[PDB]
Order: structure tokens, then C-alpha cells, then sequence
């Protein structure tokens, strides 16, 4: 049987973790307790290998003998997260086969199916394989479920360590009982499992195997239930009758951070229950087994997990799929990206409702404040397409992306890949409803024109608004800094209501970094080119409104226009070059 | 409000003695009493407190002597009595009679010689 | 009992000195959980703890005692309070609900803020030396005495601990004197010392010839030793009801005993828990509650000036908030000055002139609505607490915040008024200047007092975000400076003819060429509809339109309800 | 909470402002109060929340704070001032006094 061993971990960067010490062997399940600065959650990120990076993890893990270095703890140690990041829009079966994929690289999807068939018949997941996740007030799975399918997700890839961060916080007592009963029928399938509980209940004391108390990182006492008790008999604290053991044991090694003389009594308290349990016999018996284990020589190789690394184009091809079909199943999604663009033109026209020929009475002023109106609202609402439906698919990818699935770059360029097309009709679709009803130069050349220099600012602004949700976490703080953004940009590199011409030198270089200007010089050639205008009074033609806005962009809307498609790229391997520092800096 | 001390005298080791506070000019019923005593080269040390009828007539001790002190009050004379029991040993002081603590030691009395 | 702190003081110095309050509940049955056959009677100096599921959804069993509730209405039982029936005006009177969720400003001390509310529920017949004196006392009755100065503040802020903040909303709960004293899960989220501390102190606070009501899902050990009255709720119906210390001796009587090193609460809550196998389960608890029942001033004036003197206190401490609008004022000034900087060689034109003072008209107005909106959703819960309190009547509290908001709203108008006059080289003297700020104060005071009306008319914060900015955009668009304000047939001509933009543009352009004649003032004043109304005829307007916002905005605070 | 008052001892004539230190352990948020033990025993207090004064005290009595350190002013000294001062706390339970101060003439 396998068997995990830890010998004096410890994290300072201020001393989290003092010499911890654990043993766990197979068929056996250990809980953690401790208060909220015990540092339970470091210690199974170190065991874990992921926070090792920010600061220095001291100690060595044994693990069936053998020692793991600092890059052999994700691929054998699991961690479930406690939030549940899970797609609403998605099934269990996909869901699995989508993460058997992304972990497992066979060939058919026959044993795919067939091992996500054997992980659900294990947790009883089959009522459930063809029911969409949802939310549990909205009418989808309960809790509980998600929680079962975030274990099966996790179990896909065969591990035999598994570590869980708080698994019956947030819920109810029963969905509590259940899944630590499934912890322990797991741990008891030739497993091992370390979980930790904020305050457990009275009935899960007789359920564990070993129960193990931090406080502020040094390790308390460690071992059998029943040896528990005897010890904390023995060291003279009887446990009264009907007192939920587990509620006194943690306050009776805890810190009352209320006054300086409680909590010094505390401290004193702890320090002469962590002196006895260093010199009793359980933690010596603990020693001898994690010594002869180190050098024991019988034990079979360190099991691995079963996953191998796939090619970056399937990753690719996997996450553009799931994305797609997360983008289907969820009907107001769509909706809105395709109806956002058309709910605008339509309160424009609501306004406007047609343009007439009379430079005294709108011939000019229509015709910009319609541009700018524009301008300024396909980045408003790719922004707002974003902020709604990306930072789920974030939150998705940042937890995926600890466990080694892939990573968070491929995932931007997934989300991109799929959401061109969509914008892409949207803004065609909305084109065609609202270009030819307020009849600017009807034509098929300057429809395709103005369709193209509706659509690239669009997926400028909702790459903008991807490269800063990738940046800053709060989506509130995004949306802000992309209007004002937004704003700016419409407001000087526009050449409408400014006259570039005029305008300072520090102005006039910033202009020349936003595509506002160019989508202005744009909208101005395909426009004012080919109609006059009478009075019945400045102007006549559109040429001398051409030449004051814009003098040489009838000979450079080509480079414009490349200029406009080529800032695409930038803002990809700008949001690329995000994630991969923001993968990093948390 | 006055506080007059009475019950001071010579007494032996292990003995028994009883101090009384009469309090007059004030309702004796809606305000607690305290005992503080004064050693003769040490500071102020408060000893205990009788609370008011809102409190049921509670008492209340320090640290130092729990379980040997006794005081009580007399609502039909409003005189205040100390039952001290193992005095002459470290308990000889100059003890006074206070009426209120939480609202600032106010209105001291004349203290007695145990 | 033995591991928890010991070194405190057992003296009441704050009892409720009156007749002995009652609260007796004859046969209570909700209906939208599943009350049914809900019968107690409690009486002042013991301390009834509601173990279990205390709730029917999303409003307590304590809600539906007081007589509030976000579910049903409908009743199918008697409660009688003190020996009377129930009501709101006796529940308002007589009875104290301390909600979960704190109403606390940050900004203010614990002195402060029990002075505030001790002014608000104390009558004018009581001096300033009375309302100290209860003051004090209610700081020495709860032990705080140690952090009478320190601050309040919640979260991302120093203040100070959760368990402190408890106390200081127990204090100004129990300031004017209540019988009966209500509080839902005042243990949530403090530590199990602190929860000690607190439960002893509401025991205290109980043993004053009080009567203190607690709901508690999963109770401690410590918690429930230390309970003078329990009543099991489990799916609404009573199991037992008595003292915490019997129920053991009940529950192995009726023949249930409790295992060896098992909490009693906890096990008899899952024991009885409802999961072919819910119906298993609810016979259980059906048969033990059916043997259970066999077995047995100061004014309207004095309240506006309290509030806006909380107001200002709660306004001038505010030092980020303050720091960021002034940065970001500073920042749009700087940006409107530079963009259109007239000083030097070239000069500006007249669309050039005519862009800047439309985008100085509503450019603001934008980051005006996000902040009033999120300086409203910050308080809409304290607000919509202290109506359903009883403090006042919402009356003089519309006055209190207009002139409250009035300094902090004049001091941006002036650092969004001073850098931009003078950088974009305006018509030079004092009179158009004063009159282009009294113009652009006016105007964003009419956006404020929209954005007020927007979220006093919403309950939703997205919702409310969304009106506001369609309105925005509906005034945007109205202006005389995108659609010429010539094409409006019906609707936007009447649109533009309420939009406070399309007035500030028009008194703008009509203030800045006054008499002008520049070269490529009256031409364009003329094809446009600018000169139909002159500058004091906008101002009428706009203070109408102002008018008519706090109208709405007061009859949105009189009969809407702010339900968080 | 321990009161450490400073100075143990002072001496001064007629007419000059003399002024008494007491500085608390903890914060007690201006709960203070200020006692004079006559040489005859009687005692009697002078100002209470070391800000306001009692009754029947004269007005030469001041009572200041400094951050964590309170300070008792008293200007124009006559020859009855011949008298011990102590400092209390009574914000946290138990009441603890200070060390004294002994002020002659």
C-alpha cells in the first residue's frame, strides 16, 4: 500500500508553517482543523506544489519511499478548489469527456466514454449524466452534485492522493454528511485522502481515521481518535459528556485574540499541549514509521497520474469546441451578442430616422453624430459582451490551469476564435437592418465599407476589454477604465468635432496610436465622397468637407484600412503576454 | 451625601471583625457601595463591591479575597457592613466607603484604622 | 465554562425599569417552511434560544413574529404582545429587531453614532445632560468603554472587531429603553471566544428583567450550555420547548437518548431532518411534535438637523472618497483644457467651440450617475432599516441629504469649473463666467437629483444602472449639437424639450456669442432653435426640471419601498 | 490595566502651575478620574472623565490629554493644596488606581 510522509515542512515567506510533520497511508482519510490563522491552506498548497514558488517551502515528502522533489507535486498530488467554478450552459457527460480529453490522449472516444461511465458508477453520477449543471436556486443540480462532479472531474485523471480545501463549507448538513461519507468510501478504495473542515459535526468524529489540529502552523497532535482522547485525558482535560468534542478540542487550542492577558494564557496553554504531545508516544511511533518506510525498499514505484502531455492544437481544437457549445446551450448569451448592435441602431434611428440635404438643417452635423454615436458604442458593447460573459470562462480557465490541464493563453485565443464569428454576424445582421434604412450612400461597395469599419473597432474594443479583464480581477474597475478609455479615444483621435488639424502636439501623437482616428478618416471617405449637398451655407460638395476634416485620407484609406485589420494582432499578443504574466503574479 | 467609617480596632490574627458605613443624603436603594482600602505604603486597592436592588443584592470580591471577606447592606437602616474574616495579617488598612465606580470614585468617606 | 475569559464584570448598569413584558404565540401557522401548530410563551427574564431551522425562506421565524416577512402574508394564528394583539404600531413601539447585517457609517465613532441615535429616539423633553447620562450607561452596560473613540468602520478599513461591532448595534438597539429585544444570528461570523462573550453579555442583558430572543441554525457547545430557554424548529413544526439542560433528560424520557461525546443540538437537529425517503422522515418529526403537545418627539426639525449633521460627519471624514473625485475631477478638467487649448497662434473655431461646451455639458453627468448611484446603493440597506425602525418618516430626510450632498457637490463643481474657463480661452470677464458656473452647477445638480430618483425608483443596482444611463443616452441625443434638434417630429422634439443637456448647450453657445462675429455668431443662432428661448427662460426651465425631479424622487421615497 | 503616575514626589511654592502625569497600559478612551486624600483622610474627588469637574471644586482644576498621556494642570496654587493625588481607571473591570503623588507646599 502507498503511503505519503512529511518531515518538518516548513514556510516562512513570516513562518506559516513550524514543523509540521504528517503520515498518512492508504485506505486511511486525515482531517486538518484550525482557526482562521492556522495556516491549513498553506500547507496543502505546499503539499500540493503551487504556492512553492512565492516564497520558500523548507522539509521533505516522502511518498512510498521515494522522495519528490519541488516538481513532482502536481503530478501526483490533486486539488479540488473550493469555489466550483463549473459552466452552467454545459452537462455532466460532456463536461467529463471535455476534461478526459484535455488530460487523457487514448485515441477513440470509446474508452473516454467508457471511463467517464466507470467515474460517474463510482459516485453514483449516472441520474444526472444527461442533466444540464445550472445553478441550484435556478432549478439545475443541487450543490452536493456539483461537488460530485468536481471530484469525478478530478479523479479522471487516476490519482491516489487527494487533497480538498474546505468541501462542506457553504453547505447544508446533510450534503455535509454526504460528501464526507464519499471521502471516506473513496479513501477507503485504496486511496488517499487529506481534507481539512472548519467545524465539523458531532456525528463525523468516529468517521475519520486521524484527525490532525495547526495552530498558526505548528503542528498540535496528530493521530487515532480514541489515542486523541486518551491523550487529552491524560493530559488533564477530560471532554464533558454531550460537548461535541471536536468544538472543545479546538477551543481549547486556540488563541483568544480579545484582551493581553487571555491571550497570553492561551499561548501558554498551547505551548504546554504542544510540549506534551511532542514528548508522548504517538509522535515517536510516527517518526519510526516515516523512518523505516524511508528506508525500507519494498514499496512499489510512486503512482503517477495516467495523463500525458497532448498537442497544443487539440487543446486548442478542445476548448474551441467547449466554448462553442457553452455558447450555444445558453440561449440570453447569444441573444444579447447578436441583439446588443441592433437594439443601438434602432434606438439611433428611434432619434434620426432619416437624413436629408440642406446644409442649413442637417446635411453635415446627421451624419457625424451618427458616426460618433457609432464609434463610440460598438466598443461599449463589445466591452459589454465581454464583462458579461468572459470573466465565467476566466474564473473556468484559472482553475483548470493549477491542476496542468493547459494553460490560460490558450484559452484567450479559444475565447477569441469563438467569438469572431458571432460579432461577425451580429454586426453584418445589424448593418443590414440599419445602413440601408437611414439611406447613407446606398451602395453594396460602401455597405461592405461600412460593415467592415463597424466590425473591426468592435473586436478592437472587445479585445481591450479582454486584455483588462486578463489585467485587473474586479470586472467594475474594467468596465470604468474601458469607458473612459472609450471616451478619450472618440473624443480625441475623432477628427468630427476636433479638427486634428488644430489640436496640440501631444494630442496629435497620442492620436496617432488609437484606430479612432482611423475609423473617423474611414467613415469620412466611404461617406462624404460620393454625394453633394445643397443650400437652397459653408459647403457644397463633400470633397471640401473631406479636405477639413481629413485632407489625406482619400489616399491612405487603404493603409488605414490595414492599419484598422492589423491592430487585431497587437491586442492578441498583448492579452497573450497578460495571461501569461497574470498566470504568474497571483 | 455623607459616608462615615465605624468598626476599627485591634484585633488578633484569624479573628473576626465587622466595619459599618452609613450612608446618608442619598437613596440607598439606587446606588451601589465599594470598599476601598489604603495600605500604609502601598496605593489605593479596591476590595469589593455591593451592587444595588437592581441586581438582586449581588456581591462581588477581588482576587485577593475571595472567600474570606462578607459584605452586606441593611436596606431599613441604610448602613453598610463588612464581615472580614483571617484579617491582621496583610488586611490592615484604612479602608473607606465609596458609592459609585463606574461613574468615577465620588463622594469618599472618612476611613477607620483595622 | 473553565476555558473561556473570566476576568469580567456581572453588574447591570443599564435594567429596564417598567412592567414585566410578554410575548405569548397561540397556534401559529405560516404558509409560505411549514409552520404548523407554533405555540410559546415567554416572559421577561429568560432567554429564548431558536435552535434549528428558524426560517421559512427568506424571512426568520423572529420576522414573523415582529410581523415582517418577504414570503406570504397570510395568517392562521393569534399573537399577543404584553396581553395585546398584534400590530405594527405595538411592535414599533414596544419591540427591538436587531438584524443580521449591521448599519454602521464607517466614518463615524462608537460616541458619536450612539449620540446620533439617542438624539433620533429620545423625546425633546429629554436635556443633553439626560441623553448623556443614557449614553454613558449604555456604554457601560455592554463593556464598551475601551473603544468609545476608536472607529467603526467596516471592512477595507481599521474600525475595529466584529464582536465590538455587534455590541455597538445592540447599543444603539437598546438606547431608547426597549421590553423586548430581538436579534437574528448575532454570532455569525465571530469567533468562538467572541461568541462566548456576546452570548454571556445578551444573557446579562436578559437577567435585567428583559426579554432576548436568539436564532441560531448551528449553535456550540458553549452556546447552547449557556441557554436558558430552547425551542427545537425543524421544517417549522416544534419539537421541544424548555430548558436547554432538560432536553437531554426529555429526549431519553420519551426515548431517544443521546450518544456519548455528541453535541445534544446537532443531533437531534439531524435526527429529525427531512431528506420514498422524505416521507420516511417526516412521520419522525411528525410523531414527536404531535406527543410534545399532549405532554403539555423630538420634532421634524431637530430629526433633519441630526441627520445632516451625521451626514456631514460621515461626508468630511471620507478621505479616499474625497481624494478620488477630486483626482478624477482634476483629471477631466486637465483633459478639457488641454484638448481645447486656444491659447497660442491658431485659434479656436466655432464647432471647435461649440464640441467643448457640449462635451463640458455631458461628459460629467456620466461619472455624476455612477457616483450617486453607488453612494446610494452604499446606504439603501441602513436607509430602508432605519424607516422600517421608526426613527422618521422620511420627511425631513429628503431636505437632509439635498444639503448634505449641496458642499461636497458645489466643492466638485468648483474643481471641475476652476481649470477650465481659463485653458480653453472663453469670452474673458466675470459676469459670462459666473453665469457659465452657475449654469453647469444647476445642470449638475438636476443630473444628481435624477440619478437620486433612479435609484430610489429601483431596487436593483444593474437595473437602476441601466435606466439611468438609457436616460442619458435619451438626453444625449436630445442636444442641439448630434441631431441639429431640427429632426424631431413628435417624440425627441418633447424628449429635448425636458433634457437639461440640450438647455445647457443652448445657453452655453447663447452666453459664449453673445454679439459675436467670427470669421470662417448670430447666423447659427439663427437656423438653430438656440435664440426661441432666452438665458433667464433656461434657467426657469432647469430649475423647474429640478423641481420636478425632487418631486419624484420624494414621492419615490414615500411610497416605494427600499428593499435591499 | 496598570496607572503609572509620574512624578512620586513634587514640592512647589505659592503661585506657580504645577502639572501631574498619569499615563494608563491600555486605552480607556478618557475614563479618568482624579482623587485628593487630605492629610486628615477625608478624600474627595476633583474631576471625573479627566475633562469635567465636580461640584463644589474650584475653578483652578484643569484636566488635559496628550495622546496616551492625561495631565492634571493646577495654576495658582494656594497653601491648601497640601495633599495625594491618584489617577483610576475605571473603562475596564477591574478599577485600578495609580501610584500617588505626594504634593507639599
Amino acid at each position: 500500500p502507498h503511503s505519503l510522509g512529511i518531515l518538518h515542512a516548513s514556510y516562512s515567506v513570516r513562518q506559516i508553517l513550524k514543523d509540521v510533520s504528517l503520515y498518512v497511508e492508504s485506505g486511511q482519510i486525515m482531517c486538518i482543523l484550525g482557526s482562521s490563522g492556522s495556516g491549513k491552506t498553506t500547507l496543502l498548497d505546499a503539499m500540493s506544489g503551487r504556492l512553492g514558488r512565492a516564497g520558500t517551502f523548507l522539509g521533505e515528502v516522502y511518498v512510498n519511499g521515494r522522495a519528490l522533489r519541488r516538481e513532482q507535486f502536481q503530478d501526483c498530488f490533486s486539488y479540488v478548489l473550493q469555489s466550483d467554478t463549473l459552466l452552467s450552459s454545459l452537462t455532466v457527460r460532456e463536461t467529463l469527456h471535455y476534461t478526459a480529453l484535455l488530460a487523457i490522449r487514448r485515441g477513440n472516444p470509446g474508452s473516454f466514454q467508457k471511463k467517464v461511465e466507470a467515474v460517474m458508477a463510482e459516485l453514483s453520477l449516472s441520474h444526472v449524466a444527461d442533466r444540464l449543471i445550472g445553478n441550484y436556486s435556478l432549478g439545475g443540480i443541487s450543490t452536493g452534485e456539483r461537488r460530485r462532479v468536481s471530484i469525478a472531474a478530478q479523479l479522471l485523471q487516476d490519482p491516489k492522493v487527494m487533497l480538498f480545501d474546505e468541501p462542506t463549507t457553504g453547505l447544508d448538513c446533510m450534503t455535509a454528511n454526504q460528501i464526507v461519507v464519499l471521502l471516506v468510501e473513496l479513501a477507503r478504495r485504496n486511496r488517499i485522502v487529506v481534507l481539512t473542515i472548519h467545524q465539523p459535526r458531532s456525528e463525523l468524529f468516529q468517521l475519520f481515521d486521524k484527525i490532525a489540529i495547526l495552530s498558526f502552523g505548528e503542528l498540535i497532535f496528530c493521530g487515532t481518535p480514541a489515542e486523541m482522547l486518551d491523550f487529552f485525558n491524560d493530559c488533564g482535560y477530560p471532554c464533558p459528556e454531550h460537548s461535541n468534542p471536536f468544538d472543545f478540542y479546538m477551543d481549547l487550542t486556540s488563541v483568544d485574540t480579545q484582551s493581553k492577558e487571555r491571550e497570553i494564557e492561551t499561548s501558554k496553554r498551547v505551548q504546554m499541549i504542544e510540549s506534551a504531545y511532542k514528548k508522548s508516544a504517538i509522535c515517536h511511533k510516527t517518526l519510526k514509521n516515516i523512518e523505516r518506510m524511508k528506508h525500507l525498499k519494498t514499496l512499489p514505484m510512486v503512482p503517477f497520474k495516467t495523463k500525458d502531455s497532448p498537442g497544443v492544437f487539440s487543446k486548442l481544437g478542445v476548448l474551441l469546441r467547449r466554448v462553442t457549445r457553452n455558447l450555444v446551450r445558453n440561449k440570453l448569451a447569444v441573444i444579447t451578442r447578436l441583439l446588443q448592435n441592433l437594439i443601438m441602431g434602432l434606438f439611433l434611428l428611434f432619434f434620426v430616422l432619416r437624413v436629408r440635404s440642406n446644409v442649413l438643417k442637417g446635411a453635415i452635423q446627421d451624419r457625424v453624430g451618427l458616426l460618433y454615436q457609432f464609434v463610440g458604442a460598438t466598443p461599449y458593447t463589445g466591452m459589454l459582451n465581454a464583462v458579461n460573459l468572459f470573466p465565467v470562462l476566466r474564473a473556468v480557465s484559472d482553475q483548470e490551469s493549477q491542476d496542468g490541464l493547459y494553460q490560460k493563453w490558450q484559452m484567450m485565443l479559444a475565447y477569441a476564435l469563438h467569438v469572431l464569428p458571432f460579432s461577425v454576424v451580429a454586426t453584418m445582421i445589424f448593418s443590414s437592418v440599419c445602413y440601408w434604412t437611414l439611406g447613407l450612400h446606398p451602395e453594396v461597395a460602401r455597405f461592405g465599407y461600412f460593415s467592415a469599419a463597424l466590425l473591426a473597432p468592435h473586436l478592437i474594443g472587445e479585445f481591450l476589454t479582454l486584455v483588462l479583464l486578463g489585467i485587473v480581477q474586479n470586472p467594475n474597475i474594467v468596465n470604468s477604465v474601458v469607458a473612459l478609455l472609450s471616451i478619450a479615444g472618440v473624443l480625441v483621435g475623432s477628427g468630427f468635432l476636433r479638427n486634428i488639424q488644430e489640436m496640440p502636439i501631444p494630442f496629435k501623437i497620442i492620436s496617432y496610436f488609437t484606430f479612432q482616428k482611423y475609423c473617423s478618416e474611414i467613415l469620412v471617405v466611404n461617406e462624404f465622397y460620393g454625394l453633394n449637398f445643397t443650400c437652397g451655407c459653408a459647403f457644397t460638395q463633400g470633397i471640401q468637407f473631406i479636405e477639413k476634416t481629413c485632407p489625406g485620407a482619400t489616399s491612405r484609406f487603404t493603409m488605414n484600412f490595414l492599419i484598422l485589420y492589423s491592430f487585431i494582432p497587437a491586442l492578441v499578443i498583448l492579452g497573450i503576454v497578460v495571461f501569461k504574466i497574470r498566470d504568474h503574479l497571483i | 451625601v455623607k459616608l462615615v467609617e465605624s468598626g476599627g480596632g485591634l484585633v488578633q490574627p484569624g479573628g473576626s471583625l465587622r466595619l459599618s458605613c452609613a450612608t446618608s443624603g442619598f437613596t440607598f436603594s439606587e446606588f451601589f457601595m465599594e470598599w476601598v482600602r489604603q495600605p500604609p505604603g502601598k496605593r489605593l486597592e479596591w476590595v469589593a463591591v455591593s451592587r444595588n436592588e437592581a441586581n438582586d443584592y449581588t456581591t462581588d470580591y477581588s482576587a485577593s479575597v475571595k472567600g474570606r471577606f462578607i459584605v452586606s447592606r441593611d436596606t431599613s437602616q441604610n448602613i453598610l457592613y463588612l464581615q472580614m474574616n483571617a484579617l491582621r495579617a496583610e488586611d490592615t488598612a484604612i479602608y473607606y466607603c465609596a458609592r459609585d465606580a463606574w461613574m468615577g470614585f465620588d463622594y469618599w468617606g472618612q476611613g477607620t484604622t483595622v | 465554562d473553565r476555558l473561556f475569559s473570566s476576568e469580567s464584570d456581572n453588574s447591570l448598569y443599564f435594567t429596564y425599569s417598567g412592567q414585566p413584558n410578554t410575548l405569548e404565540v397561540r397556534d401559529l401557522n405560516y404558509q409560505v417552511l411549514g409552520i404548523q401548530n407554533l405555540s410559546f410563551k415567554v416572559r421577561s427574564g429568560q432567554m429564548l434560544a431558536i435552535i434549528g431551522s428558524s426560517g421559512c425562506g427568506r424571512a426568520s421565524l423572529l420576522d414573523v413574529i415582529t410581523g415582517r416577512g418577504h414570503g406570504g402574508k397570510i395568517k392562521s394564528g393569534q399573537i399577543w404582545i404584553n396581553g395585546q394583539p398584534s400590530s405594527p404600531q405595538l411592535v414599533r413601539k414596544c419591540v427591538a429587531h436587531v438584524r443580521q447585517h449591521n448599519q454602521l457609517l464607517p466614518n463615524l465613532t462608537v460616541r458619536e453614532t450612539l449620540a446620533f441615535i439617542a438624539q433620533m429616539r429620545l423625546p425633546r423633553t429629554f436635556s443633553q445632560a439626560q441623553r448623556d447620562k443614557r449614553v454613558e450607561d449604555v456604554i457601560a452596560e455592554l463593556r464598551l468603554r475601551q473603544c468609545a473613540d476608536t472607529r467603526v468602520g467596516n471592512m477595507y478599513v481599521r474600525g475595529l472587531s466584529g464582536g465590538e461591532r455587534r455590541r455597538v448595534s445592540i447599543g444603539v438597539q437598546l438606547l431608547w429603553n426597549p421590553g423586548i429585544l430581538i436579534l437574528d444570528e448575532p454570532t455569525s461570523g465571530l469567533d468562538s471566544f467572541t461568541a462566548h462573550n456576546l452570548v454571556k453579555t445578551l444573557s446579562r442583558l436578559a437577567k435585567g428583567n428583559r426579554l432576548v430572543l436568539i436564532s441560531l441554525h448551528q449553535p456550540r457547545s458553549d452556546i447552547f450550555r449557556l441557554f436558558d430557554l430552547v425551542l427545537l424548529m425543524t421544517s417549522g413544526t416544534p419539537i421541544y420547548l424548555g430548558a436547554a439542560q432538560h432536553m437531554v433528560q426529555y429526549f431519553t424520557a420519551i426515548g431517544y437518548p443521546c450518544p456519548r461525546y455528541s453535541n445534544p443540538a446537532d443531533f437531534y437537529v439531524d435526527l429529525t431532518s427531512i431528506d420514498e425517503q422524505e416521507l420516511a422522515t417526516r412521520e419522525k418529526a411528525q410523531s414527536l411534535a404531535a406527543l410534545f403537545l399532549e405532554k403539555v418627539m423630538p420634532g421634524a426639525v431637530q430629526q433633519f438637523t441630526t441627520l445632516i449633521r451625521r451626514q456631514i460627519s460621515n461626508d468630511f471624514r471620507d478621505l479616499p472618497t474625497l481624494l478620488e473625485h477630486g483626482a478624477e475631477a482634476c483629471l477631466m478638467s486637465m483633459t478639457i483644457g488641454f484638448l481645447y487649448f486656444g491659447h497660442g497662434s491658431i485659434q479656436l473655431s466655432f464647432m471647435d467651440t461649440a464640441a467643448l461646451l457640449f462635451m463640458i455639458g455631458a461628459l460629467i453627468p456620466f461619472n455624476v450617475i455612477l457616483d450617486v448611484i453607488s453612494k446610494c446603493y452604499s446606504e439603501r440597506a441602513m436607509l430602508y432599516y432605519e424607516l422600517e425602525d421608526g426613527l422618521y418618516t422620511t420627511g425631513p430626510y429628503f431636505f437632509a441629504k439635498i444639503l448634505g450632498e449641496l458642499p461636497e457637490h458645489c466643492a466638485y463643481i468648483i474643481i471641475y469649473g476652476m481649470p477650465t474657463y481659463w485653458l480653453a480661452n472663453l469670452r474673458p470677464g466675470l459676469q459670462p463666467f459666473l453665469l457659465h458656473f452657475l449654469l453647469v452647477w444647476l445642470v449638475v445638480f438636476c443630473c444628481r437629483i435624477m440619478a437620486l430618483a433612479a435609484a430610489a425608483l429601483l431596487p436593483t443596482f444593474h437595473m437602476a444602472s441601466f435606466f439611468s444611463n438609457a436616460l442619458y443616452n435619451s438626453f444625449y441625443l436630445a442636444g442641439g449639437f448630434m441631431i441639429n434638434l431640427s429632426s424631431l417630429w413628435t417624440v425627441p422634439a418633447w424628449i429635448s424639450k425636458v433634457s437639461f443637456l440640450r438647455w445647457c448647450f443652448e445657453g452655453l453657445m447663447k452666453i459664449q456669442f453673445s454679439r459675436r462675429t467670427y470669421k470662417m455668431g448670430d447666423k447659427i443662432l439663427s437656423v438653430m432653435e438656440l435664440d426661441s428661448y432666452p438665458l433667464y427662460a433656461i434657467y426657469l426651465i432647469v430649475i423647474g426640471l429640478s423641481g420636478g425631479f425632487m418631486v419624484l424622487y420624494y414621492v419615490s421615497l414615500r411610497f416605494i419601498k427600499q428593499k435591499p | 490595566i496598570q496607572m503609572t503616575q509620574s512624578p512620586s514626589s513634587l514640592s512647589a511654592s505659592l503661585g506657580e502651575r504645577v502639572s501631574l502625569t498619569c499615563r494608563a497600559s491600555q486605552e480607556i478612551s478618557g475614563y479618568l478620574s482624579w482623587l485628593q486624600q487630605k492629610p486628615d483622610g477625608t478624600i474627595q474627588r476633583l474631576i471625573y472623565a479627566a475633562f469635567s469637574l465636580d461640584s463644589g471644586v474650584p475653578k483652578r482644576f484643569s484636566g488635559s490629554r496628550s495622546g496616551s498621556d492625561y495631565s492634571l494642570t493646577i495654576s495658582s496654587l494656594e497653601s491648601e493644596d497640601l495633599a495625594h493625588y491618584y489617577c483610576l481607571q475605571y473603562a475596564s473591570y477591574p478599577c485600578t488606581f495609580g501610584g500617588g503623588t505626594k504634593l507639599e507646599i
